[PDB]
């Protein structure tokens, strides 16, 4: 047949590499409140006792970094030596400078806003698939919503023995179909998630399966052979930044398409609208969703690239996996007519100065209701 | 959120994917089933498993049913067909047993809702056996007959009209094409609608049955179809031999007669220009070369 | 048409995110060079005057991190306060938690270059390495360590494979001194660099040049931006081409499938194409929990093979042992090599094992 | 945080030293402000032989 397997993963708010992605976006949000024109590249580190901030910021705003970090760590749910970590008593080192003068003069100074140049150079992709309502790959959609379900149940209390670190791998048996891909059945699910001392191992799997999995996954994709590795580590209560090493932007395939389509390198969190690693990556997603929802293809991947201090993209590229009647140039030409993909227009079109980034820090940036880039444009061809 | 109910057998196959979806875009609670490729889109139900069949008819409570139940050619050379009518009739479900024109001789056009059946082959015959079986186990059932089906296919072999497309594309290969035997292409999307309206009209008349005929108004042969198909994508047409030899089993025509069924405002005919052009664009060489999991 | 664009990027040795990647594998080299069964997840954060080492280690080794850190920075070429950084003064904090005793990998190869790599990233790497070379001759003595490059190729689709037709746009930004004037640099980047690196057939008079499009690049290195280990994974792998589950390579030891199985996946895919069976291929190996052997393997040959996937797969099963334990043995993954990988990409380089095709009996 | 120059043959598990001392002092839970189990330990010694 054309039957392949495929796996994508997500992680919980309280996984180190996602604590940083989220703290960084907190500091971003912070600055944007008092100053929407703040420039922010805040990379964050989480070691056993430590959250260290590092990066560069230009922002009129003054921010209490101690508070923003600790408030977000608290929101994440780490508050005792019982758990790995505790906002009340943790080390917070700051190493934030003013920003490089050589970027300022040749990126954002003395320029009519629609013609500000790229913050950096680089390449960004953006992808879409008719395989789900949200135009995202089932694998990565299910994967995220498991860690979402987990956290929701942690917070509202029905599963109080839950603790914020988690990981979820979701393997699906797919089938080709005139270029598009058709999910058939969930082949394997894995869930390790940090737990309390009290609750025993066999109530936890019983729980994961009926409270979490069954809620999230439509029974159509499950059958008898569907395999479940729920808490296959066992002794996962010692969990979080303790023992470990977090960094912002070490979960970029989780942050996006769970390994589908493509990715051009750029990390999202801790960066503002001038960093095209983020802005043009939300835009390219906007494009590829708008094309699919507008019925032009069932499946599409889009690439753009920028050069530092240059407003227009250096190259747009459309691959439609043979799923459109229109050729690939025909879609590309439609995209020229309907999108201005300079970083100064994208900020308007998607409102990228509002302090909303801490939502995007976990459970993925793409395929979610509220986000500006997820609202397809009515296209005029 | 809809109330009255339809079950579609062979809803994994080409005819049934249209039948099921055509009900379920005009407010019906629609549930197709199939033996193969059922999950996730349809229920898993073998027709020759007599227990499992009633198990789903019981549970769901279908007011109207539509049997279709392949890889077309064949086009050279059952019985739970009717066992379904037994079970379907019990729960008060109007069964529509889709059948082939191949039940006939093929000597005078047309053939009527009434005419004498005289099958020349394996296939033709056992489609008759199914009509008896269906109808005598329950004389409250339509035997809606159809000609050759093209439709919007997933793999070419799903239709005897579509299998030809490879031959039509490659000019570098020459192949022959059957002109001896007359043919009658019909969209499954149209048969989907004739099946849908012959059900919405089982209330506006509470007793309809006793055989029904439906076809498309566009007379062609394997060859004449092929050249339309070239002319839809605008391809070279002249690598294609006609023939009037018999490379001896098939009918040489049948053609259906849709008097009764047209009468009640029950019909739809998508032109073959478009019908086929919309079906076969994904199997253009250049689109096939472009269809991969990764870029 | 059937003509398209595609772009990829690389960075020079001096880039802060890549500085980090070198130091993490420098630290790995250093440990294995003593205990060759060391277990290592070494992060490195680099920022103005700081190198921070973080994350679990298990080893029998004694490593003078000061020596390791500084010897890498010295090598990379940051030796005076004027460049923004100096291995003689830079602060070296260390937060490693030593002791003393699942998913999916992708490989890719393409027929479009001698090294079986998408042309876009090949040229991007060569430009950064060329710069570094010229810096280290003192041919271009006004060079500094941090740089960046991006190459947009104009391809043609051809029967599942891709045909590079021309270079369409090249971007180079490199850190420089405050003496040298702007024209001298852009005139040097074109002739002594780009024209030395790129086949003259791919260059013409429409090829768009962005040489120091930033305008002025004196402040850079860990100064101009924060740097972190494993932040350039698409530069480290296939430049946007192929696929990527999401494994950061550097600072991890051979016991990390993310790294070892990735290397083998490349080894395979390259062998297949180098072996005359494919023009292009992606190889997708999915390890599951409780299986020495890869549970599944998919081979996407973009229809460039005279053989089926099953045919191609079988060849692999009877040529390759992809059990993690065997991979480390076959590829000699206990040598203190890894620092050499952490710059100009892990794939497409001849010194490396996984880049040497296994000749295929089938 | 540890700082400043040493010259020695001994190899020393600074993690161990710093934690077993902070325990002996009696900082055992984050309820108290400090914990030998959860605290960061940075080392920045400049050691030769
Ligand atoms: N003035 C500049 N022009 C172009 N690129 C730069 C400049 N300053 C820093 N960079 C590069 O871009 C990244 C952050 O913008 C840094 O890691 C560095 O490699």
């Amino acid at each position: 047949e054309g039957t392949f397997l495929f796996t994508s993963e997500s992680v919980g708010e309280g996984h180190p590499d996602k604590i940083c992605d989220q703290i960084s976006d907190a500091v971003l949000d912070a600055h944007l409140q008092q100053d929407p024109d703040a420039k922010v590249a805040c990379e964050t580190v989480a070691k056993t006792g430590m959250i260290l901030l590092a990066g560069e910021i230009t922002s009129r705003a003054a921010v209490d970094y101690q508070k923003v970090v600790r408030e977000a760590v608290k929101h994440i749910g780490y508050d005792d030596s019982s758990k790995g970590f505790d906002y009340k008593t943790c080390n917070v080192l700051v190493a934030l400078e003013q920003q490089s003068p050589d970027i300022a003069q040749g990126v954002h100074l003395d320029r009519n806003e629609e013609d500000i140049g790229a913050g950096d150079q680089g390449l960004m992709f953006g992808y879409a698939t008719d395989e789900t309502e949200e135009c995202m790959p089932l694998t990565i959609v299910l994967a995220h919503k498991l860690n979402a379900k987990l956290a929701e149940l942690r917070r509202n209390g029905t599963l109080p023995w839950l603790r914020p670190d988690s990981k979820t791998q979701v393997t699906v048996q797919y089938m080709q179909d005139r270029g598009a891909v058709l999910p058939i059945r969930v082949h394997t699910i894995v869930i390790s998630v940090q737990h309390d001392e009290e609750v025993c191992l066999d109530e936890m799997r019983d729980a994961l399966k009926e409270k979490v999995i069954k809620a999230v996954v439509p029974a159509k994709y499950l059958d008898e052979d569907t395999i479940y590795h729920l808490q296959p580590s066992g002794r996962f209560v010692i969990g979080g930044p303790q023992g470990d090493a977090g960094l912002t932007g070490r979960k970029i395939i989780v942050d996006t398409y769970g390994g589908w389509g493509a990715h051009g390198g750029g990390a999202f969190s801790g960066k503002d609208y001038t960093k095209v690693d983020r802005s043009a990556a939300y835009a390219a997603r906007w494009v590829a969703k708008s094309l699919v929802k507008g019925g032009l293809c069932r499946r599409v991947l889009v690439q753009v690239s920028y050069a530092i201090g240059v407003s227009h993209p250096l190259s747009i590229s459309i691959f439609h996996y043979g799923t459109s009647q229109k050729s690939e140039r025909e879609l590309l030409e439609i995209v020229k007519k309907n999108f201005d993909l300079r970083p100064g227009v994208i900020v308007r079109d998607l409102d990228l100065k509002k302090p909303i980034y801490q939502r995007t820090a976990a459970y993925g940036h793409f395929g979610r209701d509220s986000f500006p880039w997820e609202v397809p444009k009515k296209l005029k061809y | 959120i809809p109330n009255r109910r339809v079950l579609v057998t062979g809803a994994t196959g080409l005819l049934g994917r249209a039948v099921h979806k055509e009900f379920q875009q005009n407010n019906w609670h629609a549930v197709g089933c199939g033996f193969r490729r059922a999950r996730p889109k349809f229920e898993q139900v073998n027709l020759l498993d007599s227990n499992a069949v009633h198990h789903i008819i019981h549970d769901f409570q279908p007011h109207v049913i539509v049997h279709c139940a392949e890889r077309r050619p064949d086009v050279v050379e059952v019985d739970a067909s009717g066992n379904l009518a037994k079970e379907a009739a019990a729960v008060g479900a109007f069964l529509i047993y889709i059948s082939s024109d191949y039940v006939f001789d093929g000597t005078n056009p047309p053939y009527r809702e009434e005419d004498i059946p005289a099958p020349l082959n394996l296939y033709g015959k056992t489609k008759l056996d199914g009509e008896k079986a269906v109808l005598e186990n329950n004389l409250g059932a339509a035997v809606l007959r159809i000609p050759i089906l093209y439709g919007e296919v997933e793999k070419l072999e799903e239709s005897a009209v579509t299998v030809m497309f490879d031959k039509v594309q490659f000019s570098n290969k020459s192949a022959n094409m059957d002109h001896w035997q007359q043919r009658f292409p019909t969209h499954v999307k149209d048969v989907a609608t004739v099946c849908r309206q012959l059900a919405e009209k089982r209330m506006l008349d509470p007793s309809i049955k006793g055989t029904f005929h439906w076809s498309g108004n566009e007379q062609m042969t394997k060859y004449e179809m092929a050249c339309a198909i070239a002319d839809a994508f605008n391809l070279p047409s002249s690598h294609l031999r006609p023939i009037t030899d018999s490379p001896a089993q098939r009918p040489r025509n049948a053609q259906l007669d849709c008097s009764k069924l047209e009468t009640l405002g029950i019909g739809q005919r998508t032109p073959f220009r478009i019908g086929i052009k919309e079906s076969l664009w994904p199997f253009l060489i250049d689109k096939r070369w472009r269809q991969t999991v990764f870029h």
